[PDB]
């Protein structure tokens, strides 16, 4: 019984890579995003700066983040400008994730490869296409 | 009607067609001139273009022209007309930003391009700022980048759907002879319509 596959979520892969500027000048994404079930260890990152399930009290408002490290064998992406690679975005409960930072274990050892990911709860936003 | 991102996008036609024989060409071969902050629906966030690329970012919009410039009265409606004076920041990056700073530059004082320019945005270019050689560490080496303030000026005109214009005049007038005389000595009504 491996902890590495202990949670199951969905991940949305821009699989399309296309990400093209419109001739107006905005930012089109990846119009097709497939959604296939993965399987990895979802845990809290503790590393100082860096706030788990924290409410943060704008004069705005009561705004809340979360930052959960990933271990997993899947090869998960992070948005790149060289590759035109647009990230992946991981759910938990529902709310979409996005994950930043990436470390590449997977060839080191034999039955322990493994690429650990750090997955930031994407804030909540007013939606306009282009 | 103003919007400040209509603005943005039409300036960004007008540098592709202006200045794009310098810039850098994507997989659709467009020369890349991009909105500041790229982000399409919710968060998805927008990559960095290749080198030499444009940004545009409309700075702010103020009004240092008065409250409002004048008020018409179109067909049925009242239409305000207010001045306004939007600074945007075109910024160039890559290697040899400032010698392509510079060409826009030059080339935005001549008047076809400037006529371009008065079409498809509908302002006109007031002054233009100082180009800063700006050198910037990202991760291991200077990136190039030659920031401007065009300063653009433009009127937005916006209808109050609750006019209701003025089409007729009802005068009541009394003469006296003097400051009294509850009789009025003779009575004035007066009715103008503008049938």
């Amino acid at each position: 019984m491996r902890l590495l596959n202990r949670h199951s979520f969905v991940v949305k892969r821009k699989v399309s890579e296309d990400g093209h500027y419109n001739e107006d000048g905005d930012w089109v994404a990846s119009q097709d995003v497939v959604s296939i079930n993965c399987k990895g260890n979802i845990q809290p990152y503790i590393k100082g700066s860096v706030k788990n399930g924290t409410q943060i009290v704008l004069p705005e408002g009561i705004r809340l983040t979360d930052t959960r490290i990933l271990f997993t064998v899947a090869e998960l992406r992070t948005s790149d400008d060289v590759d035109w690679t647009e990230a992946d975005i991981v759910m938990i409960k529902g709310h979409e994730y996005e994950v930043f930072m990436t470390m590449d274990w997977s060839e080191q050892l034999a039955h322990t490869s493994h690429y650990e990911y750090i997955i930031i709860r994407r804030d909540k936003m007013n939606a306009v296409r282009n | 009607q103003l919007e400040t991102a209509e603005l943005e996008k039409g300036i960004v036609r007008v540098l592709v067609d202006v200045i794009g024989h310098r810039l850098a060409r994507d997989k659709n071969n467009r020369p890349n001139v991009i909105r500041a902050y790229p982000s399409d629906n919710s968060n998805d966030k927008g990559l960095k273009p290749d080198q030499p690329f444009i940004t545009v970012y409309c700075q702010d919009a103020t009004t240092p022209y008065g409250w409002v410039l004048d008020k018409f009265v179109e067909d049925d409606a009242v239409c305000y007309r207010i001045a306004f004076q939007i600074p945007v920041l075109i910024t160039v990056n890559g290697k040899g930003a400032h010698s392509i700073m510079l060409e826009l530059k030059q080339r935005l004082e001549m008047s076809t391009t400037r006529d371009y320019l008065a079409d498809m945005t509908g302002a006109s270019v007031l002054d233009t700022g100082a180009i800063p050689n700006d050198y910037t560490y990202l991760n291991t080496d200077f990136e190039n980048s030659a920031p401007l303030v065009v300063t653009l000026v433009k009127n937005s005109v916006l209808k109050d759907e609750r006019g209701s214009i003025i089409e007729r005049v009802i005068v009541d007038g009394e003469l006296v002879y003097e400051e009294g005389q509850e009789p009025p000595e003779y009575t004035i009504h007066l009715d103008v319509d503008s049938k």
